[PDB]
């Protein structure tokens, strides 16, 4: 399901999903599912949420356990992986962030 | 007054590469800069315009940009699909005025 | 502040309830709201075409060398924060430092190093962690800097303002390329890099437009400068930057600032030079750092900043463990400064740096002073007569004379009898040979032209058509580096400037023309003022038998530095002439004496002041009592307040 | 005579001041962990109408050009001008650098006569906060990002924008 | 947020293409200038110095023109040749002047 335009704390939202660029459509987007009982299904974006939690990752490596060194290299190489110059699809109007 | 001039271009680039074309001449004061591009036998399309300290934005990925004496132009592709005559146009805000030819052969 | 379960194709939790504690500091939630995850694609094109991108990462495959030594001998570990009395014995005791303390002294401040402006807040993400800087501003702040520094990478920005209040704004973090900050959206660092060798990256954060201001004026040549970081090890980096800085100093150079590549380079290099000292000690990991390398590297440090500071109004934050100086305090304070000369040169140096870095302040202790005099006395004793300066000899002396320039440069001062020796030493040193050799290094730009036993020295008669005319005997030079050497020459000896005049000296005060002398000897009990005119206030008067077409060159022997209420007027006596002399003198005779040989036109050629047997015998045994030309003279300015001169011996 | 004499001593040098090994790290450093990276700022001058400034009443009749001492909002081509000399408006009692201030209506009328000067310079400024009024108030409507003090008006522009640069030769009708 | 314009009053020529325009997307703003290209060159102006809105206005540079209808939403610029004479039959386009995503159809033609 991929969302084209739509337009949330830490707090209200116990869910995320990736997918790949084949899965999406020729995307990186995500959806931070709220905790039927998902209450929002908004359509966030890959790079970013990608982006920070390897930064949240990389800060917090100084008590790191072995499952999330391991997320973090598998989200390293995925970043690298999407390498999204450019990216077509979805073309909408907007007016400021 | 404020004229355009580009150079000319002869060789087909290659087919997978970038392309950087200078349009300028004399000394710009008060007009930005446009760049339209047109397949033989089409309408032109509008591509990035520089303001020579900002540049537009075009769905198409053709970064553009300008110094503070001569504009440039990337469009990073140079397939034989984009063998275009493109433009550099003379402008304020709205009217395009000045404007002079040029020869992107891709092959 | 909650648990998030993270789904991609697996599953993965990240507990936020517990990672806090774990990770002080740590603000996920600010994170977020900086993300900004609900954007519009569109958005993330246009903010990403704005930053400048640099292709081309070339200057690959340099060369690392090695720069800490390691442990030797049974050195003893020193805690940088709990310095003793009872740590060491002396010099001759082997001793090394902890580097995690030392680590934590150097960087104690911290603060916020990526800010919230526009240029640094689509790239980077906020930052606040231990640093130091060297800030400075030059065009009444029209332009600024700041070279924010860590352990693992530094930042440098080159703010300048314009006027309508715009700014433009630069960034050349360099560092370990596994040590960068953290980017955010579609960034990545290959596309921004400008160099990269084996370990190591030089990146650039820039909009087009700030981009293409700076390159209106300011070129790089980001390989060279990436290549020299990497090259080099820290001390020689830093005396490099410090040689160059120096140079710089001269021919009116920091005087005024301008917009130049050459400029912004350098600023560029202090920031390195600090950085590269900083992460080599931060490099060790735990380990130890050698006594000799750290005071090598603290008192490049410290010559680095006091030059800074004095030309460019900078001011250095950090950088700098108050463990260290009192370890150097204490090492130093063992040996006497009077026996400094009877030492090996390696152990000099070695006691000269600590003695250096122990006491950065000026004025807070002046016994060092004497121990520079003493170094210089012993050098003097030991070096062959009226030939150029050794480059080691040179280089113990430049190295000692940071404390005599640092009191120089004060306003009152006690250290006035070994002030006014180590400034006749020196004088004594300046002879033709030496003026050479020095405007062949200034013309080369080599070491010899940093520093000489001359610019300290008390001879005002060196004018720019006396220099011209002893310009080096090896292919002319370049035959037009000539002038612009004696023009550094000139300017390094600008009696106006440079604060270097005799306001120390007492009897000073009876010139009454401060540019009418020549040069000034401060012998004991009695000083002598050689000038072209009467009107000086001394003892007595003395007129050398001079040829009518050329400077009268008087002496006035001011006697226990009394000066007189008024010129001696009526005539000038002459000067008595000695017929027999018997050159063996197996008695220690004229110890204490300062023989002087001045031509009939040409002037004051040579001076030698006489301090042991050992510089009479070679003052005897030369040719330098050359009787055969008849326009060289030579005078024996006795303490006694007399002047006597030589006619001819057997 | 010639006594013999002992050799060159240096002079004596007292013993070094006794250092303290009991400052704390707070007091022998900043006293302040916490710091931020030194900045700064300086000052830029401002514009300022001094001397000139409306003149009493009016002779005028309508809108007008003509060199002579008839017309209401014309006058002749200053041809040297930067903005600043443009406001000294050296011409027989000019209320402005032209004879009458921009208004949004008169604009058509000089839009008009405008063959080949195309860049000329309007007399309206502002004060650093926005708020344009040269010489007659009422706020007058002015879009523009490039520029600070300066203004000027073009064949297709009816609204004043502001010129990025002052310096700029600009004539002034 | 579409425009339709097109029209052509002379004796001579057959126009093929003499009424064709389109719009949308991007940011709108007012103007439509028409611009009158010759072949072998880039590109001169007619009457467009001077629209109103999406439906243009009429203008005059160094030539006599018409334009009629002014309107930035849907409006009809259309046009109106001076009695076309000899030569200065050539492909005449035009534009939406949008700035910011500018529209230019293909329209006119000679002969």
């Amino acid at each position: 399901p991929c969302c084209h335009v739509t337009q949330l704390a830490l707090e209200n939202i116990s869910d995320i999903y990736l997918v790949s660029n084949q899965t999406c459509d020729g995307f990186s987007l995500a959806s931070l599912n709220s905790p039927n009982q998902l209450v929002i299904s908004r359509c966030a974006n890959g790079l970013n949420v990608v982006s920070f939690f390897i930064s949240i990752l990389k800060r917090s490596s100084s008590a790191l356990t072995g499952h999330l060194r391991e997320l973090l290299t598998t989200l390293e190489t995925l970043y690298g992986s999407f390498s999204v110059e450019d990216l077509f699809g979805a073309n909408l109007n907007r007016y400021a962030w | 007054d404020i004229r355009l001039t580009q150079s000319p271009s002869s060789l087909p680039a290659s087919v997978g590469d970038r392309v950087t074309i200078t349009c300028r001449a004399s000394q710009d004061i008060a007009t930005y800069l446009a760049w339209y591009q047109q397949k033989p036998g089409r309408a032109p399309n509008l591509l990035i315009y520089a303001t020579s300290t900002l540049q537009s934005g075009v769905p198409p990925r053709f970064s553009g940009s300008r110094s503070g004496t001569d504009f440039t132009l990337t469009i990073s592709s140079l397939q034989p699909e984009d063998f275009a005559t493109y433009y550099c146009q003379q402008l304020r805000t709205y009217p395009i005025t000045f404007g002079q030819g040029t020869r992107l052969e891709i092959k | 502040l909650s648990e998030v379960k993270l789904h991609l194709d697996s599953h993965y939790t990240i507990p936020w309830t517990e990672l806090m504690a774990k990770v002080p500091g740590l603000s996920p939630e600010a994170l977020w709201r900086e993300a900004n995850v609900t954007e519009d694609l569109a958005s993330m094109l246009n903010r990403y075409k704005l930053i400048y991108k640099t292709s081309g990462t070339l200057g690959i495959a340099l060369a690392e060398p090695v720069d800490i030594p390691a442990v030797s001998e049974g050195s003893m570990q020193v805690d940088a924060s709990k310095v003793h009395p009872g740590v060491i014995s002396g010099l001759n005791s082997p001793a090394c430092m902890l580097s995690a303390p030392l680590e934590k002294q150097l960087f104690y401040y911290i603060g916020t190093m990526l800010p919230n402006t526009r240029p640094h807040s689509y790239v980077f993400y906020q930052l606040r962690c231990h640093l130091s800087y060297v800030a400075l501003s030059i065009n009444g702040d029209k332009f600024q800097y700041t070279g924010a520094m860590t352990s693992k990478f530094l930042m440098g920005t080159y703010k300048r303002v314009t006027e309508k209040g715009d700014e433009h704004v630069l960034s050349l973090v360099f560092g370990k390329t596994k040590d960068l900050p953290d980017l955010r959206g579609p960034f990545s660092y290959p596309s921004l890099t400008s160099a990269q060798s084996g370990d190591y990256s030089l990146v650039i954060v820039t909009t087009f437009v700030h981009y293409a201001n700076f390159h209106n004026y300011f070129v790089p040549n980001l390989k060279d400068m990436f290549s020299r970081a990497v090259t080099m090890t820290a001390a020689s980096y830093a005396r490099y930057v410090l040689q160059k800085l120096v140079l710089l100093e001269m021919k009116g150079g920091c005087r005024e600032p301008e917009l130049d590549t050459e400029t912004l380079t350098t600023m560029f290099e202090v920031s390195v030079a600090f950085f590269k000292v900083g992460h080599a000690v931060g490099e060790t990991g735990n380990g130890c750092v050698d006594l000799r390398w750290l005071a090598k590297s603290f008192f490049e440090l410290t010559v680095l900043k006091d030059i800074i500071g004095i030309c460019y109004g900078a001011t250095v934050k950090g950088m700098q463990s108050y463990g260290l100086e009192r370890l150097a305090a204490m090492l130093m304070a063992t040996v006497k400064m009077e026996e400094l000369g009877h030492l090996t040169t390696e152990k000099q140096e070695y006691a000269l740096r600590l003695a250096t870095v122990g006491y950065p302040k000026a004025g807070v202790y002046s016994g060092l002073i004497g121990g520079a005099t003493s170094v210089l006395l012993s050098a003097y004793n030991r070096h062959p007569l009226f030939q150029p300066l050794h480059t080691v000899m040179r280089e113990t002396l430049f190295i000692g004379s940071h404390v005599v320039l640092r009191e120089l440069r004060l306003n009152v001062t006690t250290q006035g009898p070994n002030l006014a020796l180590y400034q006749l030493l020196s004088t004594a040193l300046c002879s033709a040979l030496e003026i050479g050799e020095v405007l062949r290094g200034l013309a080369l730009g080599t070491e010899s032209g940093l520093f000489s036993p001359c610019y300290l020295s008390l001879r005002f008669d060196l004018t720019r058509d006396k220099l011209l005319s002893m310009a080096p005997q090896e292919a002319t030079l370049d035959q037009a580096a000539v002038s612009n050497a004696v023009d550094g020459f000139l300017g390094r000896l600008s009696l106006e400037r440079e604060d270097r005049d005799a306001w120390h000296l007492p009897a000073y005060k009876c010139v009454d023309r401060l540019d009418k002398v020549l040069m000034i000897i401060p012998l004991i009990n009695v000083t002598f003022i050689i000038s072209s005119d009467r009107e000086v206030r001394g003892s007595a008067l003395y007129e050398a038998s001079t040829t009518y077409l050329s400077s009268s060159l008087f002496l006035s022997p001011v006697i226990m530095n009394k000066c007189s209420q008024g010129a001696v007027a009526g005539e000038p006596r002459q000067i008595p002439k000695i017929q027999n002399f018997t050159r063996t003198q197996k008695s220690c005779i004229f110890c204490g004496f300062a023989l002087l040989s001045y031509d009939e036109k040409e002037g004051l050629e040579t001076t030698t002041y006489i301090t042991s047997q050992e510089v009479q015998n070679s003052i005897l045994s030369s040719n330098y009592f050359d009787f055969d030309n008849l326009h060289v003279h030579y005078l024996l300015l006795t303490t006694n307040g007399t002047v006597m001169e030589i006619a001819g011996l057997y | 005579t010639w006594v013999p004499k002992p050799n060159v001593e240096v002079w004596p040098v007292d013993p070094p001041p006794p250092v303290n090994f009991n400052k704390t790290a707070e007091q022998e450093y900043g006293d302040k962990e916490v710091k931020l990276p030194h900045w700064t700022p300086t000052l830029h001058t401002f514009q300022v109408p001094q001397n000139y400034t409306k003149a009493n009443c009016t002779y005028c009749n309508t809108r007008e050009y003509t060199f002579s001492y008839k017309g209401c909002c014309f006058y002749f081509t200053k041809k040297k001008h930067t903005w600043n000399g443009c406001f000294q408006a050296c011409a027989e009692l000019y209320p402005c650098t032209y004879f009458y201030g921009p208004t949004p209506d008169i604009l058509p009328v000089v839009t008009r006569n405008l063959n080949a000067i195309e860049s000329l310079w309007v007399g309206v400024y502002r004060v650093g906060e926005g708020n344009w009024t040269s010489l007659d108030g009422g706020t007058f409507k002015v879009y523009q990002i490039f520029g600070s003090h300066c203004t000027y008006v073009s064949k297709f522009s009816t609204v004043p924008v502001s010129h990025h640069e002052c310096s700029f030769l600009k004539p002034c009708l | 947020q579409l425009v339709q314009s097109g029209a052509e009053v002379k004796k001579p020529g057959s126009s093929v293409k003499v009424s064709c325009r389109a719009s949308g997307g991007t940011f709108d703003t007012y103007a439509i200038s028409w611009v009158r290209q010759a072949p072998g060159h880039g590109l001169e102006w007619m009457g467009g110095i001077i629209p109103v809105s999406g439906t243009a206005n009429y203008a005059q540079k160094f030539q006599g023109r018409v334009t009629i209808t002014a309107d930035e939403s849907t409006g009809t610029a259309y046009m109106d040749l001076s009695s076309l004479r000899s030569e200065d039959t050539a492909v005449y386009y035009c534009a939406r002047v949008p700035d910011y995503g500018t529209n230019t159809p293909f329209d006119y033609w000679g002969q």
